[PDB]
RNA sequence: CCCCCGGGCUACACGCGCGCUACAAUGGGCGGGACAAUGGGAUCCGACCCCGAAAGGGGAAGGGAAUCCCCUAAACCCGCCCUCAGUUCGGAUCGCGGGCUGCAACUCGCCCGCGUGAAGCUGGAAUCCCUAGUACCCGCGUGUCAUCAUCGCGCGGCGAAUACGU
């Protein structure tokens, strides 16, 4: 009945440990919207993970898909007010990468201070270095 | 009839009231058996262990403390007690009795903080920053 | 009806004074008093550093201003009032006088 | 037999048992997605979190009434562990305490006094006291010596 | 096809300040809402002069504080870096920056060797 | 010719405030209403009625 | 969880923390005998009093000793077992409740464990941890020497205590295992002379450099 | 000389001083129980009520200081989860978003929410501070202040070890 490996989207956790840490495993969802999903999702965030059927995995996974629709809040998301769609909208693992790529490339095309400072290597955040940020 | 009494220690004053009764004591509105934690609760019940059982069995006690902290509540509130048993009883074999085990029961304590100087003034007066050299 | 004089000073003789004159002003009369009632003291403390440049260690100069305090009630009779503004007060005392 | 005559933790248990057969006092919409406080980091570990919070703001009310919603606020507070930077004291939110007080006045055990805190009826004032003399007939059987209260 | 939020640069050029003020970050839309101050009325009437003939001179000026509006784009704006007037083209990706953050200050760094 | 000679006026900052006695800018005395530097209220004090006391 | 009968104790009697009797106890070591206070008490908690009087020392209660010699941070500028033992933050450093609640629960895994008395028990190990000898430098002509001294009955407490503490937080740092546990191990160890125990280590350490030295 | 308008003192291959935060269980998190003192307050402190998830916003009693406010402090106790692991330790660094103070926040400001998750597993030679309500540990007003405290001067809470010498 029990599993040791489960494969929720793309990745993959450990069934010894309980869902909202199991889950914690997939960039983009930490431990907060890691409940909140299960919240909504009708399921308890204390039990062992691998008594995890593929109802619930197929339920997780839609929710993940457009939260907004399913009720999580428009401020607990990731990324709100998207650059060219509005459409506060969240993003994990594979898509999330290229959407950070684009965002400090679109900095670096129009010529600006911080594409700058991310092309150089720099702080970016109004730092001082003189005695630390050694390497 | 009443006895009122008072106790001090480090910003904390105690006002305890004795007279005939039960045997209940309340520090502050709730009684001493459930007072938390231990160790702040053995330090107001050794009098009444001490005293005894028909002397304790027939009076009911009150105090009301205010100021510095658990410790400071209850070691005041013992101090009340103490000097209210024995001006409620008259025993200088009582009396005897709490010199010998301890006599700040009836002689309080008389510290308070020293002030501090001006190296490291939030630590205190003596603690002073690190030299190089 | 009662009157409420408030005192302050940097100077306790000053407060004697006033108390003492208004006390037997008061008495020699058919007049019930209050007080002298005394309030905290106020303290203004100032710490500053010594040297008016940067180099050697750091030795602190700690200023205090004192301020004592007193309250009074008199009761405001017929001629108790007239005869108490009609004090010979010095200049180094606040006093006011306030109808209840 | 009162309120001071027992510890404050148990009767809170007991009493937040009790405050789900009231129907007047139920979550709203936004309790799942919610922190109770500036000063933390993850979210309640509990499903009913929600009836604590009411019975010990019921409570709170009881002993420091009259009591408004900024003293509660400061009692719900803590120590915000700010990183790098030392610790601090910091407040707790101010719509919870105020949906928990809007509801205990809807099923009748608060009241507001007009321009000082808030207060218990006399009903609200019964509750307790008579789920403290229950807790209290069951731990004298414990502690022989909590009777002669 | 460029959009901001949904909308494309010719509805942009057509929506209103408190309209294009909510699809800005919280920064810009407390400028616009507080207000703008004389020079950058100035600077404003002189870019609207010469979006439509008159003004055939260069735009030049010392506000690096002026937030890229959709009606400045497609000008060559020379801004202050507090020694030349660097000019900055300003392009439909702009709208929504600060006027000195294409006009830098300090100059990189490029080591040497340490004495003593 | 009048108007470029002498200061816009400052409500807030570092140049709002300045000594009686002398005239400095950065180190000023504030508590209770004083408006004097750091070294000449030292000088002025005993005057003022201060005391050590300490 | 503790049961309520035990998280609400009222003792009804003058007994070492309402439970222990003190006066079964015995002392064959005349040597310390008048150094070891077996006074019957309840709370064993002197605020600091007996301390700026030189032979104050003898005045407090071995337990309350044990308590203040076990309100540790490790040790600092020194090592103990291969280590700095540096927490700065997470000490129990001026914490007598913490203190109180190690020494209590090590008291109880003793007396379940030994069928004793855990004073007694206590005795014995600082006895068999006490040591007779040691080192010091003594000068004539100008030149340094390395002779054996006798140690006082004073110093020899004060040792035993702090190497018992010393071995506890030892046994404790960076392991499954709890610092009553370790304690408790520690005392047990001591009074059966086994060679785990830092204490006993020590004292035969100690005197066989004086020997040596002798 | 005296004013304004923009930049810089915040630039960074590195060497040092003083400190903060940690490298776990003498603990991390969630929920509930507690207990202070010093000081300060006019376009200033703002209780009480109402909006907002939070930061914060709109009304507004009282107060010119034993009258009202700032103020139910933290470490501590109880119950559940984690059980010696680069982790439920650690919390830098970056992204999208929301707001305050201000004539003006890119250079170069503080605060909030969700994500990302870097070195660090107790430290060589050497070296510093401390004798009693003292040191260690815990947090709090105030000074600067239109906003901004890992600092200075003070306040209390818990509370030892060793020597009475050379
Ligand atoms: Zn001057």
């Amino acid at each position: 009945n029990f599993r040791h490996i489960v494969r929720v989207a793309g990745v993959d956790i450990d069934g010894h440990k309980q869902v909202r840490w199991a889950l914690t495993g997939i960039k983009g969802i930490g431990i907060n919207f890691a409940t909140m999903v299960l919240r909504v999702a009708g399921i308890d965030p204390f039990m062992k993970a691998g008594y995890l059927t593929d109802e619930q995995v197929k339920k997780i996974e839609e929710i993940l898909a457009d939260p907004v629709a399913h009720g999580i809040p428009a401020w607990a998301v990731n990324r709100p007010k998207d650059y060219e769609t509005g459409k506060d909208m969240h993003l994990i693992t594979a898509k999330l990468v290229m959407a950070w790529r684009e965002d400090v490339n679109r900095l670096r095309r129009i010529r600006a201070y911080r594409g700058i400072r991310h092309e150089l290597g720099l702080p970016v955040r109004g730092q001082r270095t003189r005695s630390n940020f050694r390497h | 009839r009443v006895i009122q009494t008072a106790g001090k220690r480090k910003t904390a004053v105690a006002r305890a009231t004795i007279r005939e009764g039960k045997g209940r004591v309340r520090i502050n509105h709730k009684p001493v058996e459930i007072i938390e934690p231990e160790i702040a609760r053995f330090t107001i019940m050794e009098p009444l262990i001490l005293a005894g059982e028909e002397i304790v069995s027939r009076v009911d006690i009150d105090v009301k403390v205010e100021g510095g902290g658990f410790m400071g509540q209850a070691e005041a509130a013992r101090v009340a007690i103490a000097r209210a048993l024995v001006e409620w009883t008259n025993d200088m074999n009582l009396k005897e009795k709490f010199m010998k085990y301890d006599r700040t029961m009836l002689v309080g304590d008389s510290r308070r903080t020293e002030p501090h100087k001006p190296n490291r003034s939030t630590k205190g007066p003596r603690a002073k920053r690190q030299k190089s050299y | 009806q009662k009157a409420r004089i408030k005192l302050a000073s940097t100077n306790i003789k000053a407060l004697n004074e006033v108390t003492d004159q208004i006390k037997q002003i008061a008495e020699r009369t058919g007049v019930r008093m209050s007080g002298p009632i005394p309030l905290p003291t106020k303290r203004i403390r100032i710490t500053t550093r010594k040297s008016p440049d940067g180099e050697g260690s750091a030795t602190f100069d700690r200023f205090e201003l004192r301020v004592h305090k007193r309250l009074v009630d008199i009761e405001a009779d017929e001629r108790a009032m007239r005869q108490i503004m009609r004090i010979r007060v010095p200049e180094d005392v606040t006093i006011e006088i306030e109808l209840i | 037999a009162t309120v001071y005559d027992v510890p404050g933790d148990l009767l809170v248990e007991r009493v937040a048992k009790a405050l789900k057969e009231v129907p007047e006092i139920k979550p709203p919409e936004w309790a799942p997605f919610v922190k109770t406080g500036r000063h933390k980091e993850r979210l309640p570990e509990q499903e009913d979190w929600w009836y604590y919070r009411v019975a010990s703001v019921f409570r709170k009310v009881y002993i420091d009434g009259p009591v408004g919603i900024e003293r509660l606020r400061t009692w719900y507070g803590g120590r915000k562990n700010r990183g790098h930077a030392p610790e601090h004291f910091y407040k707790a939110g101010g719509s919870i305490i105020r949906k928990a007080l809007q509801q205990l006045e809807a099923a009748g055990f608060v009241q507001k006094v007009p321009g000082e805190g808030r207060i218990v009826t006399p009903k609200g004032q019964s509750f307790l006291d008579k789920i403290a003399t229950e807790l209290k007939k069951e731990l004298e059987e414990q502690i022989p010596e909590l009777k002669k209260y | 096809e460029f959009r901001y939020r949904g909308y494309t640069l010719d509805e942009l050029l057509n929506m209103s300040l408190e309209e294009f003020a909510k699809l800005l970050p919280s920064r810009q839309r407390r400028s616009l809402k507080r207000g703008l101050s004389p020079e950058q009325k100035k600077l404003l009437r002189k870019i609207r002069l010469a979006k439509k003939g008159k003004y055939n001179k260069p735009i030049r000026t010392h506000s690096r504080d002026m937030i890229v509006l959709p009606e400045m784009v497609g000008m060559t704006i020379h801004v202050y870096n507090g020694k030349e007037f660097v000019p900055v083209e300003i392009k439909e990706e702009m709208i929504g920056h600060y006027l000195g953050e294409f006009a830098m200050t300090r100059k990189v760094v490029q080591h040497g060797s340490p004495g003593v | 010719k009048a108007d470029y000679n002498k200061r816009k006026p400052r409500k807030f900052g570092k140049g709002a405030r300045r000594c009686m006695r002398c005239g400095q800018y950065g180190p000023i005395i504030r508590i209770h209403g004083l408006m004097l530097c750091r070294h000449c209220f030292r000088e002025v004090a005993p005057k003022l009625g201060f005391k050590k006391y300490e | 969880a503790k049961p309520l009968t035990e998280r609400f104790f009222i003792p009804k009697e003058v007994k070492v923390m309402g439970r222990w009797s003190v006066e079964d106890v015995t002392v064959e070591d005349p040597s310390l005998k008048p150094y070891i206070n077996l006074d019957a008490r309840i709370l064993p908690h002197s605020h600091g009093r007996y301390a700026k009087k030189p032979f104050g020392k003898a005045n407090v209660h071995i337990v309350e000793r044990l308590i203040n010699k076990v309100m540790r941070s490790g040790a600092s500028h020194y090592k103990a077992g291969g280590h700095f033992m540096r927490r700065e933050h997470r000490s129990i450093m001026s914490k007598k409740m913490k203190a109180y609640e190690v020494v209590k629960e090590a008291f109880m895994i003793i007396e379940r464990r030994t069928k004793q008395n855990p004073i007694q028990v206590l005795v014995k190990a600082i006895e068999n941890s006490a040591p007779r000898e040691d080192t010091t430098t003594i000068a004539f002509g100008g030149i340094r020497y390395h002779m054996s001294v006798d140690v006082s009955p004073l110093r020899r407490l004060d040792i035993a205590l702090k190497n018992i503490a010393l071995g506890a937080s030892i046994k404790c740092y960076r392991n499954k295992t709890t610092y009553a546990q370790a304690l408790a191990e520690e005392i047990i160890a001591a009074a059966n002379k086994d060679p785990k125990s830092f204490a006993y280590s020590k004292k035969e350490e100690i005197e066989r450099i004086a020997q040596s030295s002798r």
